[PDB]
């Protein structure tokens, strides 16, 4: 599985982390911001567009707070970034919404949290169905 | 001032105890989301209140669903919003403080309603500081999108796939 | 069909679960009542789903309080409507096939959901059947109160008693 | 203390009844009905016109099904007619609203709950405060 | 269909209206009480009899308020019986539970109400199934 | 005074309610009735509430389900107890005075809240009136059912039932 | 295997959620914390619930208040007991594969019921896996607290506490 | 105002954050592991002996996960520690409980959430009242 990885300098030392963590699990991960990015809308825009060329479906953004990253990305028409701070929204914004990306506010989240958080949000698989209607919705804005 | 506020029916019960405090706090409410509790969809609310706030309707909005990722990012995406998706009052201080969010997200299925009163209470009483750096970070947020005419104001607009709904497309 | 619904602030719960039913019956349904359960007041919903009705907005329309004499009264009081307070389904059905009412009222705190439910539906379910001795009453009945175009379609009606309301005018 | 009576053909028998009740229980009754009226427009026209003219402030109409005279006697200005099934309202229609007169149907409610009901109705006092903004709002209609 | 009926002094009126109109609905009527029964006790114990014995799977009981008719006949091993004053139980005791019986309160419910009632109870079929359970355990009972 | 509650799973908030305010008006309460709204058994509960009544463990008891009759009537099928059905105050009086009911038998799902406290608080208020007329009523009503005593104090009675409906006995 | 419930008064209703979850997933449960929502104290709940695990009569045990806080204390507070206050799934999971917890508290006002029962089932799924390391942790968590022969398994243990409440010796 | 705080290794390094943070705000701390304690039973009774021995009220305990120190400093009689993880029991602990220390799990709980919610608790004072009762019984257990 393909994952897009990003963080401004707030969220780097994280990034690296979750990196080193992909990797030991088997996941062909892209890090988009070698070096840390400007702030994160640099971070949370690189990985967007990263992203939505790319096959991968799967993305982590790094940021102080989450908040920005997602603000900043969901900008992006098509595009669907969940801010993600506990263990069910890790998975259930993947099953119903498009989470093309999640996004981690390492000021927020402890380092154990954030990786069940991360690999529930890669374990899990888009429902489809009725949750389509809403996707389409999203994908239809600005 | 005035709040706009709305929800898919997941979270009706929540945004029920919101809107109440609000209003004992001297808010004007104006209720958007849905009223009850049928199967629903977060896009229509969240574009609902991001109007109302854009247009000047309202000061600010407060969106929630199950997670509040999907009302949240729908209000994100219309002219004139910066919608910050916060379960925890740290986040949502931040918001405002730093990117003068003028709408707040909240999962009402996975914060306690104490924990979603003490969010609303700390994004409400929080001021927008502006400085050289934050001014340049809402610039950016506030030019990724590219506006929509079709899109601006108009009420129809997720009427195809309205209709694609109760034609049962969306079976699951 | 579209039916209009409306309730003070002691039975939106009920007001609800009457609204899904509604919906899932294929209605469709506008909701006028009061939305979350801050104190307010009935007459201003009563009078908001009574317009609707009057006006060809809404095919009938359904109001519920406390006990559903309030709102009710209120739905009464407008022009073109005759509103029936029927907390059974025997006198709902009779409203409905002799009387024509087209707003239903009931009380929320004192009927069960279940029992609501049914009245709502017998009351939908059934059909005026025109005969010259009703059609008398119902006549009699529609010339009862005296034309007030001040009231008529007048969003302000109430706002002289909103204001003493905030004004601390009707303490307890 | 006074109280109001009147009723159509089809609630002439309670009405009888109660009356004689409402004598042996001390009560000054005023039957506007002494020959069951025309209708229940009529009877319920025909109790609110006495009441709203007279230092009564209590009333019991009744014909069938209840619905009818509480119909056509709230179109009166200033009129607040309580159809009443049950012991709650009873009591709750006097104390919360001006309960100027209650409608009872011969065909739903059998006679013994009618004098429960009509005690309780009778025995309670209108509360005022917060409430008479609702009254206010009521009188101020057509 | 066949309906079994019986009533005590209080009930008789009623009982005798409500059989003219099963008969006139093509019921065949079997009524327990040709003359109204000493009590309750001994009017709903003849209607639970000739039921029990009875291939009819339906009966009315008729007293002043339901409530005694229901007791006493609640206390024969394998009697159901209930008391039916509203629309909504009138059809689901019958659909859940074994409702082999009705009672209705002449003191309590108008008859326009109670012909509803009654209908409704004779138009409703028991649903089986999840609810057998409970009448199992109600027919082991004493 | 000690008043024993219980309740099938379709009335549990009902429950809830009228725990509340039994307590506040200074009673003891026994609830055995079910404590969530899994779907359980009616008769279970009115067994435990009778027992209760019968064994001196409990003064009065109070019953409910969805429409209350078969948890009313579980709980008349036990020695010693005398439940009566009333969906209504005047029958609910009626039961205490002239026929001394232990056990209140209420549908949750069919009356209203309010009503349902005005119905409990009158039945409680209520005082049980010896006449040579009811005596002779309650000792008839008191010999009818042949006592069983392998049902009296028996919490397993209901197993065999129980144990079918884990084995899809029961299926719909 | 058996599951021991606990709560004041401020979360039945999270509870019943649980409750309910619980049953749907073949667990036995024995509910022991407070039935209606009339205040009581969290202590009482929180200490019946550890002695059913602490006894054998229940193979784990869950307590929930408003923060949780509390009744997951006096969980803690008893012999034979290690209880987990864990609002997040991580450290709930911890607290069962490390430290063999064996009584769960949650903040049922504070977390919303999705990630509740996220929570719980995460820590019934987790398995304690012995190590000489936490072997070593959970011996010195046993060892902390010195049995008190009066409070082990006696009901009136907080009697004293509860007249002083009757005589109003608590106000506010 | 005086603040108790220890950790073991795994929140050493926030509590070396979160004293100077501290300091740095006029407040007066008591650092019981100087270096950090063997594991998280070891700091926590260390943090709640000092805390009990002392007349300080506020106590901050730094470790991986939060639930350990409170698990072990909770079977101290007269003790009462709360894990913390988010900005409402931060606060609520100790106005209803006598939250004489908080838990912070640093491997849950980002470092700004963490002052966040160490604000809050130490601005925070014991309500008392009603509270009492409870606070009584837990005094009274082991
Ligand atoms: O959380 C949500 C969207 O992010 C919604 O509440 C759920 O998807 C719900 O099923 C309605 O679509
Ligand atoms: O029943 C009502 C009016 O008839 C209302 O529900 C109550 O008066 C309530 O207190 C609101 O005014
Ligand atoms: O009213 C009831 C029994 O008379 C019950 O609430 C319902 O049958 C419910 O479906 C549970 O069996
Ligand atoms: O969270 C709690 C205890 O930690 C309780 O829910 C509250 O103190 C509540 O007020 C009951 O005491």
């Amino acid at each position: 599985m393909d994952v897009i990885i990003g963080a401004d300098k707030d969220g780097f030392a994280m990034k690296e982390q979750v990196k080193k963590y992909l990797e030991e699990h088997q996941y062909r991960v892209a890090d988009v911001t070698p070096e840390p990015a400007e702030d994160f809308v640099e971070s949370s825009l690189a990985v967007t567009k990263k992203l939505l060329n790319s096959d991968a479906h799967k993305a982590i953004m790094f940021d102080r707070y989450g908040v920005g990253s997602a603000m900043a990305s969901n900008k992006v028409k098509g595009m669907v970034t969940a801010v993600v701070e506990e263990e069910n929204t890790a998975h259930m914004t993947a099953e119903h919404n498009g989470a093309k990306a999640i996004a981690i506010g390492t000021g927020i989240t402890g380092y154990d949290r954030a990786l069940v958080i991360i690999q529930r949000y890669l374990d899990t698989e888009y429902a489809g169905g009725r949750h389509q209607i809403r996707l389409d919705m999203l994908e239809k804005m600005i | 001032m005035i709040i706009a506020i709305g929800n898919d029916h997941i979270v009706t019960m929540q945004k029920i105890e919101i809107s109440n405090m609000l209003k004992d706090m001297g808010y004007t409410v104006i209720d958007e989301g849905t009223y009850d509790t049928h199967r629903t969809h977060y896009p229509i609310y969240g574009k609902k209140v991001a109007e109302d706030v854009a247009d000047g309707r309202a000061d600010l909005g407060i969106v929630m669903c199950g997670t509040g990722i999907g009302i949240s990012t729908a209000a994100d995406k219309n002219e004139g919003i910066r919608a910050a998706m916060c379960d925890d009052v740290t986040s949502a201080v931040y918001a405002r403080e730093q990117l003068n969010a003028n709408v707040l997200g909240i999962g009402g299925a996975v914060v306690g309603v104490h924990l979603i009163q003490d969010i609303v209470k700390a994004y409400l009483d929080a001021t927008y500081k502006e400085t050289p750096e934050n001014k340049k970070l809402i610039d950016k947020i506030d030019n990724i999108a590219k506006p929509n005419p079709d899109q601006k104001d108009n009420p129809h607009f997720f009427d195809a796939e309205l209709e694609k709904w109760a034609e049962g497309v969306y079976h699951d």
